[PDB]
């Protein structure tokens, strides 16, 4: 515990604990320091051309199994093609050493699935021309069954519907209007393990002649990690070093999010790493990344982004069960600090011309704006202010947050209206 | 060697040849692409012989990781790809377990439980294609019995294991009671 | 009302968790028997014990860790785990009902069937009717996305499902299945934590809403536990937290105590800790939280001082520093003696002050549409506007 | 080599203990099959390795002394061999051996038939001073070219000295 | 031994395996599942002979561990699932109760009433699956007569037991007075 | 008699000319690796295993001794000999009943690197009865394990802490006082890390010697000068029941540093709570001098506080207000020259320097010379 607590009626202690309501974070690190490779299950006892005539006639009468669009998806996607320039260490596995050729499937370990194979719908009138738009398919109907909107998933069927046209350019839609059944594809764990591997192999190979399999994938990258998302998105909207936006959090609550968020051996500054894929690749089973898990940060950070008049942060979900007063007045600070007070300073000099006039009446103590982006002097303005931000603060919100239309329910740009708009 | 130059006297620990015994438990992973399907075993050999061509691995466990490849092209059992026409061959072959390998190759380094993989393309000829390893070498301290390395061939294949063990360029000899000794690597290799 | 029995109590007196099944029946044989008696609204408790066992025998699952819990060997990090090797079995000592065994019905069982006895088990605890037929619907949902016929079995009414929690073997079996399935989130057949998922912290209101305190106040538990005063809320604490329970362990026995029969009386519930949990649920709802609006009334004056010390005194504390320059000018005409709120969180501070929060409270309680009986809220509403 | 008998011929005497058992899936057609079954029980080999020469001979007898059961479902061999006997051999000096008995089975896979096997081997030494008859008659034999090449896939090697005592020369397995 | 270097001495407590009675109480829970019904006790002790590959529990109980095992593949009942076609067969057995055992294995260090559980799978070719089991060997500081241990196997099945014994790794050797003592294991376990 | 009588080496080292070590070595190595490895991970390890365990993995002979090493007339090592860790403690048989063991036959000859380090660093965690600190020390020494090893899966649970008790064994304190003083010897060897987790057997139970150290390190005055200025009367008696001549209290590489942990004193002389005036008047006067050692020593009980607080601020205010400024060094001649010395017959401003001194320091210690000196003199 953080310290002893005592109950002062006979000097005894409490030492409280959090229920487990929630499951506690669990960190890739672990995970591959328990096991060295990443097992993946499937039924390789058939042919492949009598699985894509399985998984086709599956599709078009929406009655496919998931074993089935396993094991085809594994023997469409044997693509040993693709040749490293630098190594691809990642979490102490050696995927590849800078010249030999990796498949999809070289960086995640293959088993053999304890099961019984589905009999299926196989069909024979189907050739060979599987692999340059089916896989595609297939994968592109897991990031479609996430939007749970038709309104959306709509658009996404029709971006599906042009990227396989592109490649195929016949293409009459498998699956039907209505009769969804790759919703549940992602509760499946090998099939997540081969469209995270799948995604991870295309984006290390940008330039790969089959890149285009990256649609439908893409939203596992990073899949559960709103929280990191969001970091990333604050530093990059206030300008300010991302060392610096950290000693801005406050509430005693950002803290302890932050230590949990970024424990030093987790690779999450690493592009092709498994880091990204914690979920996917089945690392951990509780994002310490995730919204739900890091409510208060991904609040706080939002509400500043929103001050700061980005784009991004109007349709974040606002986080329930947490405080909206402490963080709101935190991020308020935030935004006034850095959107009010530009930080312009001099930054390359030719061996000489380097500093600013001190002795030009250089005063300090005033009821002005620090004119700083410091936070230990902007702290100590706001609590010459008492705490109680000032009606300025106030005319900036308004400023940032009006005008603001189309916005959406249950998302920060509402309860920002509905709060710096009184 | 004595003959040429002037001393070169041999060490009082091991004479020249001292045979010992160095038990170790293995494992091994094996993946070998090929164009047309391999008619006989020994193109096997001949298409597997050469996955050191550019050696980076161990060398304490450079003879173990031959012995394991001879002992994985044993098994190199077919894929459901390998049939009339499908796509290109596909081999796969694992091994694990305990075994300890009689040679006169000096005392060995202490070994670590750490697993390196091999990539390698082959050109045998007709045959074209790549490879894939994954060794787990190291020793073993327990005093469990383990059964002899050899014998995990199995006597189907491999009428000549003298020469079929020599392919990756072992050196075999018989200690005159029906268990091989390795006698040492190709030599200068 | 009885005395506080805790999960350790159970395990130090008994090193096992005994299920008392009758397996003496094939499982096509048991598949017939559930499904006939579900369809004519006939099954007995012994059937559907028997078949749920027989039908969830998947010893798949492979553990990533161990998986310890009051002393019990339950696996170690790789080795394969059913969901009945968690706990004991045994043979039950009883008649084995007649039944309706059908012959027609092929193994399609273990697909969906499971999950609507488990369903029904929660279904039959609400005694609303609405939420009862929303429950249902979603069950019918669950069950209709496997394998897409489902026509239900029990009728409209005859709500026998009711009775099934009495039986102590079924809720072992239920809890086992929910433990089982929590432990593997990412298994092919999750979809069995619904319905089961109500035994998940089952009687346990009063750490429930302990962990959404301390989720909407912003201050730990180590300092939560400070503010508790009126000297019920004290040792109600205190018995709350014996240190042996391993409360604070995600894939532990403590969240089904009461199911698996480990504690008679389940001493974190709200008819045995009212007190807390009626403060708790006033200080929430005084802090604007959805959560606390709907809690039945087992103090307001503690509830509403930690209200208006967390929700109007805003910290703002520096907390991360560049190596040095952290500390507050103190020397900035620092007073401490005003007729002003603290602008703090310390209790000591604050219970010194008390030696605007109506407005506060009206303020956080206006509104407050659409309430419900016996509710925290409907109390707030009444009292704290 | 040696000049005190490196290689030269060695009598060894020893008491041993046989159990022979064999399953296949349908009853066994020749010979050449039997021994095809039985040569794969010591695909991992175990037990003592200065005692392997003598294990691979005893079940040579029990091969060539192999009798189905009154019972032939799954056709069920058995055989029981137990006898004083010694063995000429080129091996070179041996270990001594003692009254324990060790374990065996592995599956074979000989294509068309399938099975395991099942083994109990005490093979120890005897100091006795009695004349003990030689192994080689235990048989029921071809001396023209039928033991000579019926052991001989077996790993065992053997030779002509004129004399008409079978002295085992080499044991080859997987050769 | 003696003869290989110098100065190894036994002492004199034990000569060499002076023979003793452990008195000890027990307890047993087992649970093998396989791909096919075992058509004779041999398949069963091939496939119960692995449940120590990978030896993780108590190394101090380890013979007594492998006579329960031996009793408890002697006391595979069978279950409503291994009939025809119903699923994957179950076998269970459960066995408690107090017995001495003779031994020559040396003094015995003291045991504790604590639990172990095994979980390890099998592969004896034609059958697959896992095992399950829950010893509680501890000793018995009581002086109430007990059967013996061999008592416990009745002979209905175990043809003959000098071999069912080996099977698992047991060294039996008859006294010819009808008490069967524990010589040893298997080598070096 | 509430306080046993104090003992030292030397009675010891007249009454036995050698220290014991009983253990039991009926075991091979890798067996009782396993043993202490199975138990670390079950959290039901037995003390005989590791002692076992630890005499049977640190038998490295290697060091090669380039000066003597006697100390209390024992011939540890002669000036060239390799030496080894327990060639410096007689070893004997242990005569008693070894338990069963758990050991894993899986485990590899690669314990030496990092076990036995973790093993003695199990022990000195095993002393803060603090989650802190204790927490801390897990840190380092994961860190220290990691240093070498590099996977170090933690092998004892979180909770159930079983290493609380080996302390209490006079063997593994033997082991483990005498690891760290071989590694004292040799600083440069190669399984130098072994001393992380047995630094806290050097000068253990010795608080008060460290504090003397301390007070003649932070005033700069004299070891010989300082004890004239003993006072109150009871220091007198704590200072010649430290300094007995025959201790070689101030060798470095000797027996002394571990007269309890080698269970050569049952009662150490030099500890804090059988000299809690001497150690309470250096910790105070080194506080009044703005040294941050002494703000965390805990404040002895049942021991009169007025006085030891007037000598300490007498010292601390000669220390701090008359500077020496003396010719020390003079070349051939030019030589010669509050009281504005350091003579003790020489020696509201001595409570204003204590206000001085005490005043801006942050986080107190509760029970300890900070908190007292902050409620004593800054009123």
């Amino acid at each position: 515990m953080s310290v002893t607590v005592k109950r002062i009626i006979d000097n005894t202690v409490i030492v409280p604990k959090l229920p487990a309501n929630e499951d506690p974070v669990e960190y890739p690190a672990d995970y591959f320091r328990k096991s060295k490779e990443i097992p993946l299950y499937i039924n390789t006892t058939k042919s492949l051309s009598d699985l894509r005539g399985y998984v086709y006639q599956g599709l078009k009468s929406g009655n496919v199994s998931i074993i089935h669009v396993n094991s085809y998806l594994y023997g469409a996607l044997k693509d040993i093609r693709g040749k490293l320039d630098k190594d691809w260490s990642s979490f102490g596995i050696n995927i590849g050493k800078a010249g030999d050729t990796i498949g999809i499937f070289d960086l995640v370990s293959l088993k053999a699935l304890d099961g019984v194979l589905p009999d299926g719908v196989s069909d024979a009138s189907r050739t060979s021309a599987d692999d340059k738009w089916l896989p595609l398919y297939l994968l592109g109907l897991y990031r479609v069954g996430r939007t749970q909107m038709p309104e959306y998933r709509k658009k996404l069927m029709d971006g599906l519907t042009n990227q396989c046209k592109m490649i195929n350019e016949q293409f009459e839609p498998l699956v039907p209007e209505g009769r969804d059944i790759f919703d549940v594809w992602g509760n499946d764990s090998n099939y997540t393990k081969i469209v995270a591997a799948v995604d991870m192999f295309f984006h290390m190979f940008k330039k790969h002649e089959c890149a285009s399999f990256r649609y439908g994938t893409i939203v596992s990258r990073f899949k559960d990690c709103a929280a990191l998302a969001t970091f990333g998105h604050l530093c990059k909207i206030t300008g300010m070093s991302t060392e610096d936006v950290t000693t801005w959090i406050l509430n005693r609550e950002v803290a302890d999010e932050m230590v949990q968020m970024m424990l030093p051996g987790q690779e999450i500054d690493k592009a092709d790493s498994y880091m990204p894929y914690l979920i996917d690749f089945g690392l951990s089973s509780k994002s310490p990344y995730s919204s739900v898990k890091n409510p208060a940060f991904h609040f706080w950070g939002q509400l500043t982004a929103l001050l700061l008049r980005s784009t991004r942060a109007r349709n974040a979900r606002q986080p329930d069960d947490i405080e909206y007063t402490s963080l709101t007045t935190a991020g308020l600070l935030y935004a006034y600090a850095v959107g009010s007070s530009a930080d312009l300073a001099q930054q390359f000099c030719v061996g000489d011309n380097k500093y600013t006039p001190d002795d030009s009446t250089g005063g300090l103590t005033t009821n002005a704006p620090p004119q700083g982006r410091d936070v230990v002097e902007w702290l100590g303005w706001f609590e010459d202010q008492n705490r109680k931000p000032t009606p300025d603060m106030m005319q900036y919100a308004k400023r940032a947050v009006m005008s603001l239309q189309g916005l959406r329910e249950k998302t920060i740009g509402k309860y920002a209206k509905s709060e710096f708009d009184k | 060697l004595s003959n040429d130059f002037f001393g070169m006297e041999d060490m009082d620990l091991y004479d020249k040849d001292s045979l010992r015994y160095e038990k170790f438990r293995f494992m091994l992973k094996m993946t070998v692409r090929s164009n047309k399907p391999f008619r006989s075993y020994d193109d096997v050999t001949a298409a597997v012989s050469q996955w050191d061509n550019s050696y980076i691995g161990m060398v304490g466990k450079r003879p173990f990781y031959k012995i394991i490849a001879l002992i994985g092209s044993s098994h190199l059992q077919a894929t459901p790809a390998v049939l009339a026409d499908l796509n290109q061959p596909e081999y796969y072959a694992t091994l694990t377990g305990r075994c300890f390998l009689p040679h006169r190759l000096g005392l060995i380094p202490p070994m670590f439980n750490v697993s390196e993989t091999f990539r390698k393309p082959f050109n045998i000829g007709i045959y074209k294609g790549t490879l894939d390893f994954t060794f787990t070498v190291s020793d073993d301290e327990s005093n469990e019995k383990v059964p002899h390395v050899w014998e995990y061939m199995n006597p189907k294949y491999q009428s000549q294991i003298q020469k079929e063990g020599l392919k990756f360029g072992l050196i075999l000899s018989k200690k005159a009671t029906g268990t091989w000794v390795l006698d040492q690597l190709s030599p200068f290799k």
